[PDB]
DNA sequence: GAATAAGCAATTCGTAATCATGGTCATAGCTCCCGCG
DNA sequence: CGCGGGAGCTATGACCATGATTACGAATTGC
């Protein structure tokens, strides 16, 4: 691996599909709330506690400073 | 006004530039047809053969078309007599006097009218016969009146057994009304409505009519 | 060639040359005549023969402003631009839709007062018309060298509806606001439908009609049917909130491609409801819509040019009124009476049984001669005993099935005609 | 004082008269002079009141006057067609009158002359001494025509005077220019008063050097220096222009009977007359016969406008201002009118006329001995032929070969001539007088006297081929018939079309019936169906059809309908089907059947469904009456056709019963052409209704039908398909047939009247018994009144392309197995006209290879396509490259006019940029050769646009350049699509079509 | 069943436009009949691409 | 309803609604391929026969504006 | 029952993907370092509504 | 000086207006890439 | 942290070129 462009071009054109894939998942939650059936979110609750942490040391860890 | 030279008759040629198409042909068969036609003594004098050659084609509409000049005393433009004594010119100006009511005129002149070119068809003839040049203007009066017939609207004939055949001899379809002449008989002249017929074909036609009241002379 | 008959016939085509978007199809089939004659006589010649004219009256009327706009002073004659069918009757002397160009059969008295009016003056161009409930009203007159009140009083004098014209003197410039077109709107007070005011100059042609109002899209609730005659019915189209919404043809439902529970294009007005004159983009075929609307009305009602007509028992009661005559039980005092009235036995001379008999129902002639066309006839001395359908292609038409449907009743009243008609002249 | 009608003419000018040029039984020409009047017939409350009193007045009878008027009615409320029968006067006006509501005025004042007067203009007339009084000397005047011309006595020859001649012009551009170029030779034909014909060339010595008039001279040539030093029995006579001229001028001045030319009106005289005045301002001054008016020959060009499109100026005509009683007489007009041919140059009319077929005696070198006689081919033939030989300079062997004579023979029933012919395979070939070896303009450049000598035997053919198209033609006969029928004038029998030559007998039958149509209101003219043509079942015919034609179908349609214009009682339409079954059922009890027939007919307006015009059968009708003298006739002119032996004849009496067949057919035509008196919507759309019914009805009983045991069996019923009569309607009608014969007949083709009768048998002779037996059986129960039909032919190996497209060889009646077939083509590529001899040479080159190789049989349809197409593609390459064939093998032909719908249409273009750029001038209604021309330099076209614009118009003198050449692609694609509708196999022939010239072929659907 | 239930108001919703679609479209002028056709293509490559993953997985 | 007009914020609301509508089946449909990139088993008969009848009515919707003249 | 396995399969690749970068992330140059730094708030963003979404009930 | 004309049916060939299909081009969505306060 | 400027992509309606379809007239012939 020489001069990183291809990982920093791999990870913007992989960020981008997580974003639009994040939006997915807001936009179909909120479809699934919307059409009224009654739902209970605690494990996924659980689920973005601990990606939110984890993500929060690795953009803790990625600064340049 | 542009000129071309020729062998012999007038040795020159006076043409407007709307008649530049058709000049070539033009002494391509004047050049045969004009040494015989010098023989014989002519209604005009050779010189006011092509007079009409200067006239202008495109703010002209209408064709007032003899067959022939007067078989004395021409003066190369059709349909003019200064002297007055021509009884053509004298039953069409009874004609347009009766049409516009100016009675009180001393002449009348076809040529100086906006928009009517005054032709005849064969444009010369011996001193005291009609129609006897046919002979000699026959591919002339054709390409010269095919040449008048692109550009004007309408094309007035004044003659029945003349112009009988005047379909065939022009090719393109244009406005064509066989009129009688003055002098046939029968009065017939004075019966028809050809010049009113004229004006109305020029309104079909979307062109500006002839106010036939501007070739009175006074 | 060189007559004097040939220049009036030259006079003649010139004439008609001028109103070519004026004239009906006789007087274009006239025109092509003579263009016909002066290429064979004349050879080529300035007009051409014509196959398909578009009627258009928009060489002699201004293109509408809609907006507020300041008035030159001078004198002005503001005329009440109606709602139905614009007409005009040319010198061809029979009726012309704009758009369309197809003669439309009219009462024979409104006929003869328009021919007194045009052998009045033959410097009118044509006379403008409306055609809203079955009420012929004259718009406009356009004339030369005549202002348009002459006009409609001289028709005034003949019966024909006439809108109150008025003449109003302007001396500043006036703003033309949506305030004083009320007022004019008001000043004019007729109940009768307009879309927009048209005023004149007392010395100056090209008419401009001004128009305030406003594109407007009510949602739909349903198409009721209002009598306007003996059998027609004028078309009706509601909002949910009440409003209601003016039709001007049957034409204009299918043209528009109207159905419930659809926003339609309208413009509202101060009092009125107008329904624009717009193609409909729905994409839905003419005879589908006609099938929706005559189902969502009714499969009794069906498309009679500019109106739907009912069906029924039909007996003696609508013939007498299709004669305009009194009434009568039986044939045999019915024939008497024609007897009495000479222009009724005349009428009835001149029309054929199944004219009189198409006309007496309230029949289109297209619709009827097509379902006529594909059905047989079992017939004993002139008259129909037995009827049987061959080709059922046209009965997908709701018109035609209706018709097919009270065909009986025609058969009746076609009996009926034909017993009246032997015994008056046999 | 027994006279003979040879021509009635009139006076123009000064006062109106009519002259009748006649000669008595010695010989001696007498000149009947008359007071010509302008006839007018008007009722009589219209001949009490005409404010000026008639100059002559004559009691015309109590005639019945008809409106012919077509009003529809929708109900059968029809009122009574408008009959006034009232007292009628003839009103014989010396100048021409106006007067208001005066009937009968379509008719000429000759024919009113003839008919009221009774005078057959071919008529022998003993003349009344005492009602002529003498002008001068062979002149009479006759005031009173009805006691003069009483005594109608029979037929007597007479000797006719006749002139034919031919002019040749020195040109050394492309064509004589009068003002500039010189006249060579003039040649004459005197055949004088006492039967003497003189042949003899008028020779130009201005041409010559002196040593070569000396040596003119003493080859036996006459030198002349004025016009009465001039010899007519000398046969070669020089003399200079202006001597010549005056000769010309003497000899037009003579009162003949007949001065024929060919193209001379337009040409010869007219060049003759221009060179006269211009020479030495003399004319050919034409005297009255009482010598009260002179003219001079003006050659007034006389224009035949159309009567269909634009009505555009169509054909054009020159004839002669002569008032002497000489029919001067332009054969080029006369075989244009009549004759159907690629050109009409004398080349081309006398190749088409005196064809031969000659044997060879002897075979040489360069020397080919043709003889032909009545056994080489048909009798007269051959006469003919020698005939034409006695002055012919070139025989025309075969098609393409030109061989000079150089021995020529007149045996007693034939000829023999040697020709400058190479060594040739066969034995008999045809022989003709077609085009010439020669280049006129360069043997003008190098004009000697052998050029001089040569080309007065080339003038003497050209004016002596006159009097030998004269009488091939018949034309004196033909002349004869028109004025006896048409009731016209000898010199106005050909002139004019259909309407005129109609008027005359027309006249004499509503004379003779006492009618008068008019009209009040304008004719109508809508677009009406025409005769009945079927789909050909099958393209190829290995089996015999018979071919059934009616006898004048649409005239007996007329008569046996009573198809009139006054006989039209009513037009009965509906718009809708209730009114129909109404008018239907009150026409069954309305109209009796058989006095009435009612004609069911498509709808003149798309509004209407039905409409059904009734026609009384109880007065014979004008139409009927007039089509009866017509085809009595046709019929006398067919009793002579087969009573005629030599071909001469039996070519002159087949043209003259053609001619009254066109006419009978005209009589019909009229009544569909808006324009004409006898214009009847009706009585023409019933006409082709009852024909189509006709049609319907001789094919149904013929489709389907089965002979068996020696009884024949129609498949459908004899039932008169328009009423009910009183004979039979048993299909099974008894025979006078061998009883083994079990054959089976279908109808696979029918072209209006004749229908296509496939019999299952393929012997001629059986053919040809059972078809007679056929005819005979349909003319006795099939048919009915004046229905007749005829089996004109068996045609073998029918070849159907399409609807009127046939390729066959016909075995007519009279013929049998042993007699030799007759290529008959209808409509294919060997007939059209615009359509070269390439292609009709190659398309009749590969049919006889697909019928070689269809009946071989052994080998399948596909590598016939296969083959064939291989063939077409190497010799399409071959002519492409090798380019031997010449420029008359792809020269097209079509008549020039002027009605066009636009005015910029390419050919008119085409042809006034010729008349511009070229001394020959192309007249309308005249036949040019045009070609495909591009430049040689341009490659083999796939995408082809702009077609019209590679025309070129060629004559005679042209030639085709080194930077031009034949544009072979357009010819080559219409005959590869006729080749490939020829061959089917579509999917093949539209990839041969692609990767030959780019475009998807036309294939014709059945 | 969630997507099943997503699916449904989906179709609900996407019904109510469609009844809507119906309502307007009759007056809709060009341009606007252009821009909802549009939605409507992009609407196709949607359910194809929805099609795509059910089928093939 | 009411009386409306001017139909373009009309128009503008019923394509930022199908903004939505097309947002949430693009939205289903990446969330459809990443639980069938997960592995996990799906029987989707029901869910074809859901989208054919979606289909259907787009097409309803489709089939009355796109063609003009 | 779907979306719980999703978003364990989100687990799992987000798991994967901090795990590679704390392999690289020894150098990362600062212009790319500060836009996956606003990578990582817009996403920071987008789970912050979501979150949202699933407290609002 | 001025004073007629036959119809329709059917086939082929060429020209020109019309339309199916494909290539291309402005343009609206449209969606990320980067950036600056 | 949040919205504006910008640039690349993807279709998409519209315009135009090319070639096949068809009406339209001429030309001919058969009838
Ligand atoms: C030739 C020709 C014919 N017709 C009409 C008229 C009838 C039908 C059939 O006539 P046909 O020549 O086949 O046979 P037909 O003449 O009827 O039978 P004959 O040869 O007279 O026995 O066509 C016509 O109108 N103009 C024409 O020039
Ligand atoms: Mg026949």
């Amino acid at each position: 691996l020489s001069d990183l462009k291809v990982a920093t071009d791999n990870i913007v054109k992989d960020l981008k599909k997580i974003i639009t894939r994040i939006s997915a998942v807001s936009t179909v939650l909120e479809d699934v709330q919307a059409a009224g059936i009654s739902r209970q979110f605690t494990s996924m609750t659980k689920a973005i506690t601990t990606l939110s942490d984890l993500v929060t040391e690795g953009k803790s860890k990625v600064v340049r400073k | 006004m542009n000129s071309v030279t020729i062998s012999h008759a007038p040795y020159t040629i006076t043409y407007h530039d709307d008649w530049e198409p058709v000049m070539s042909q033009l002494v391509e068969f004047y050049n045969e047809v004009a040494s015989w036609l010098l023989r014989d003594e002519t209604s005009p004098i050779p010189d006011k053969f092509f007079i009409q050659l200067k006239q202008p084609l495109r703010n002209k509409r209408v064709c007032v078309c003899g067959i022939d000049p007067y078989p004395k005393d021409g003066t190369g433009v059709p349909f003019e007599s200064p002297n007055f004594t021509k009884k053509s010119i004298k039953e069409i100006a009874s004609s347009i006097s009766r049409l516009t009511g100016v009675i009180d005129y001393k002449g009348y002149n076809l040529n100086i009218i906006d928009g009517v070119i005054p032709w005849n068809y064969y444009l010369s003839c011996k001193l005291g016969e009609t129609k006897s040049h046919a002979i000699y203007w026959d591919k002339i009066s054709k390409l010269l009146l095919q040449h008048i017939t692109k550009h004007v609207s309408v094309l007035y004939c004044l003659g029945k057994t003349d112009f009988s055949n005047i379909r065939a001899k022009l090719e393109s379809p244009v406005t064509t009304i066989v009129g009688y002449h003055p002098a046939a008989r029968d009065h017939q002249f004075e019966k028809d409505r050809s010049f009113e017929i004229i004006n109305v074909l020029l309104e079909l036609d979307n062109k500006t009519p002839i106010n036939w009241a501007q070739g009175f002379i006074y | 060639m060189t007559s004097s008959a040939d220049l009036t016939n030259l006079k003649e085509l010139l004439s008609l040359y001028k109103s070519l978007r004026f004239s009906d199809s006789v007087a274009i089939e006239k025109y092509n005549s003579l263009v016909e004659w002066g290429t064979s006589t004349y050879w080529k010649i300035g007009v051409q023969k014509v196959t398909n004219v578009e009627t258009s009256i928009s060489d002699y009327y201004d293109e509408v402003k809609n907006k507020p706009f300041n008035i030159d002073p001078g004198y002005y004659i503001f005329l009440p631009v109606y709602f139905g069918s614009v007409f005009i009757y040319s010198k061809g002397k029979n009726m012309v839709e704009l758009g369309s160009g197809n003669s439309f059969q009219i009462p024979d008295e409104i006929r003869s007062a328009c021919n007194k009016v045009l052998d009045s003056d033959n410097g009118i161009d044509f006379l403008r018309f409306v055609l809203l409930n079955n009420r012929w009203i004259m718009e406009d007159a356009i004339s030369k060298y005549q202002s348009p009140v002459n006009i409609f009083k001289l028709a005034s004098e003949y019966g024909l509806n006439i809108p109150n014209y008025l003449e109003i003197e302007i001396e500043e410039d006036t703003l033309f606001d949506d305030e004083l077109y009320s007022i004019m709107e008001r000043s004019f007070d007729d109940t009768f439908p307009k879309i927009s005011i048209s005023y004149i100059k007392l010395g100056e042609l090209k008419r401009q009609v001004v128009d305030f109002f406003k594109f407007s899209f009510m949602y739909i609730e349903s198409i009721k049917v209002d009598r306007i005659g003996d059998n027609i019915f004028i078309p009706s189209v509601i909002t949910k909130s009440g409003k209601k919404i003016l039709v001007k043809d049957v034409d204009h439902l299918i043209r528009s491609k109207v159905r419930e529970h659809t926003f339609v294009k309208v413009k509202k007005k101060n009092t009125f409801s107008i329904l624009y004159d717009y193609d409909g983009n729905g994409t839905e075929t003419r005879g589908e819509v006609i099938k929706r609307i005559i189902d969502t009305i009714g499969r009794d009602y069906y498309v009679n040019g500019k109106y739907f007509s009912k069906v029924g028992i039909a007996g003696l009661k609508q013939l007498t009124n299709k004669l305009d005559i009194n009434e009568c039980a039986t044939v045999d005092e019915l024939v008497d009476e024609i007897n009495k009235s000479g222009t009724v036995k005349r009428k009835i001379k001149n029309q054929s049984v199944f004219d009189l008999s198409r006309e007496c129902l309230g029949y289109p002639e297209a619709d009827f001669i097509t379902l006529v066309n594909n059905m047989r006839f079992k017939i004993e001395n002139c008259k129909v005993v037995n009827f049987n359908i061959e080709n059922t292609n046209c009965l997908n038409n709701p018109s035609i099935e209706t018709i097919y449907g009270n065909f009986n009743q025609f058969v009746s009243i076609f009996n009926t005609v034909t017993d009246v008609k032997k015994r008056l002249f046999e | 004082m027994d006279v003979r009608c040879i021509n009635w003419f009139e006076s123009h000018g000064e006062n109106r008269f009519l002259y009748l040029k006649s000669r008595c039984r010695n010989g001696e020409t007498v000149f009947i002079r008359f007071p010509h009047y302008f006839y007018y017939v008007v009722t009589d409350e219209i001949y009490q009141s005409l404010s000026p009193p008639p100059f002559n007045a004559r009691p015309m009878g109590k005639m019945r006057t008809i409106d012919i008027d077509e009003t529809i009615s929708y109900n059968l409320d029809i009122k009574d067609r408008k009959c006034s029968v009232a007292d009628m006067w003839l009103i014989e006006e010396p100048k021409k009158r106006s007067i208001q509501n005066a009937t009968m005025d379509e008719f000429f004042n000759i024919s009113w002359f003839y008919i009221s007067n009774g005078i057959s203009p071919d008529g022998c007339y003993s003349l009344d001494e005492q009602y002529l009084t003498k002008i001068n000397n062979g002149c009479y005047h006759c005031d009173d025509p009805r006691n003069c011309f009483a005594k109608e006595i029979p037929r007597f020859d007479i000797p006719r005077s006749y002139l034919f001649l031919d002019i040749e012009c020195h040109f050394d551009k492309k064509f004589p220019s009068v003002f500039i170029n010189p006249i060579s030779h003039t040649s004459y034909c005197y055949i004088d008063l006492s039967g003497k014909r003189l042949l003899f060339t008028l020779i130009n010595e201005e041409m010559l050097t002196e040593q070569e008039i000396q040596e003119a001279v003493d080859r036996g040539c006459l030198r002349i220096q004025s016009l009465m030093e001039m010899d007519y029995e000398r046969e070669l006579v020089l003399c200079s222009e202006i001597v010549l001229l005056r000769i010309a001028k003497q000899l037009l001045e003579l009162t003949f009977d007949y001065v024929v030319t060919f193209n001379g009106h337009n040409f010869d005289l007219r060049y003759i007359t221009n060179r006269l005045e211009l020479l030495t301002g003399e004319k050919i001054i034409f005297r009255s016969p009482d010598k009260k008016e002179a003219v001079h020959l003006c050659i007034y060009e006389r224009n035949q406008s159309s009567h269909k499109g634009v009505c555009g100026m169509a054909n054009t005509t020159f004839h002669v201002n002569n008032n002497n009683g000489t029919i001067f007489f332009d054969l080029y007009s006369f075989i244009q009118k009549s004759e159907k041919l690629d050109s009409y140059k004398l080349d081309s009319i006398s190749k088409n006329a005196f064809s031969c077929m000659g044997k060879v005696l002897n075979r040489g070198v360069r020397e080919m001995t043709f003889i032909g006689d009545d056994t080489t081919d048909a009798k007269g033939k051959a006469d003919t032929f020698a005939k034409v030989l006695t002055t012919g300079n070139y025989v025309t062997v075969d098609e393409d070969i030109i061989c000079k004579v150089i021995r020529k023979d007149i045996l007693e029933n034939g000829f023999k001539v040697v020709l400058s012919c190479p060594t040739l395979p066969n034995d008999i070939y045809k022989l003709s007088f077609g085009k010439d070896d020669i280049d006129l303009a360069q043997m003008y450049k190098d004009y000697n006297l052998n050029i001089a000598l040569d080309m007065a035997r080339y003038c003497i053919h050209d004016a002596c081929l006159c009097q030998y198209l004269w009488e091939y033609y018949g034309v004196e006969t033909k002349t004869d018939a028109g004025a006896a029928t048409y009731v016209l004038p000898q010199s106005m029998v050909f002139e004019y079309r259909a309407s005129t030559i109609i008027k005359g007998p027309l006249l004499k039958l509503l004379l003779e019936t006492k009618t008068i149509l008019v009209r009040s209101e304008t004719k109508q003219k809508f677009p009406y169906e025409g005769g009945k043509v079927f789909a050909p079942k099958q393209k190829m015919f290995s089996n015999n059809v018979l071919i059934f034609d009616y006898n004048s179908l649409y005239p007996n349609v007329c008569i046996f309908g009573n198809l009139s214009p006054e006989t039209l009682v009513g037009v009965v339409v509906s718009t809708n089907r209730l009114e129909e079954e109404i008018n239907n059922q009150l026409l069954l009890q309305k109209y009796p059947p058989p006095r009435y027939i009612t004609v069911h007919c498509e709808p003149r307006l798309p509004n209407l469904i039905s409409e059904i015009a009734i026609f009384d059968r109880s007065i014979e009708g004008t139409i009927p009456r007039l089509l009866r003298t017509f085809l009595a006739e046709r019929a006398r002119y067919k009793k002579m056709l087969k009573q005629a032996t030599s071909s001469t004849e039996k070519a002159i009496y087949d043209s003259m019963q053609y001619t009254y067949k066109i006419v009978a057919n005209s009589v019909y035509g009229l009544m569909g052409f808006r324009n004409s008196a006898l214009y009847s919507y009706a009585s023409a759309k019933s006409c082709t209704s009852i024909g189509r019914r006709m049609i319907l009805y001789l094919e149904s009983v013929l489709n389907g039908a089965e002979l068996s045991n020696g009884m024949l069996r129609f498949a459908n019923t004899l039932s008169n398909p328009f009423y009910m009569d009183d004979r039979d309607i048993n299909p099974i009608v008894k025979t006078s047939l061998p009883i083994d014969y079990r054959f089976r007949f279908r109808s696979v083709y029918g072209d209006t009247d004749s229908v296509f009768t496939e019999i299952d048998s393929q012997d001629v002779d059986k053919s040809i018994e059972i078809a007679k037996e056929l005819e005979r059986l349909i003319n006795s129960r099939v048919l009915f009144n004046n229905f007749k039909i005829e089996f004109e032919a068996v045609y073998k190996n029918l070849i159907m392309q399409s609807k009127k497209k046939y390729t066959t060889m016909k075995y007519s009646a009279s013929s049998n197995s042993k007699s030799v077939p007759e290529r008959i083509n209808k409509g294919t590529s060997e007939t059209r006209r615009d359509v070269s001899k390439f292609h009709k040479n190659m398309i009749k080159t590969y049919k006889t290879r697909l019928s070689e190789m269809l009946s071989e049989g052994r080998m399948n349809s596909n590598q016939v396509c296969i083959d064939i197409l291989r063939s077409l593609e190497t010799d399409l390459r071959s002519e492409f490259d090798s380019r031997s064939s010449p420029l008359e093998l792809f020269m097209l032909s079509r008549m020039h006019h002027s009605n066009y719908k636009s005015a910029d249409n390419p050919n008119m273009y085409l042809v006034t940029e010729y008349n511009k750029n070229n001394p020959e001038t192309i007249e309308l209604g005249e036949r040019y050769y045009f070609a495909y021309i591009c430049p040689a330099n341009v490659p083999w076209t796939k995408k082809l646009v702009n077609i019209k614009t590679y025309e070129t118009i060629i004559d005679r003198s042209f030639k085709l350049g080194s930077n031009q050449r034949i544009f072979y692609e357009v010819y080559f694609k219409r005959l590869t699509s006729e080749i490939v509708n020829l061959l089917d196999n579509k999917v093949l022939c539209i990839s041969f079509f692609q990767r030959m010239f780019g475009s998807r072929p036309t294939f014709y659907e059945a």
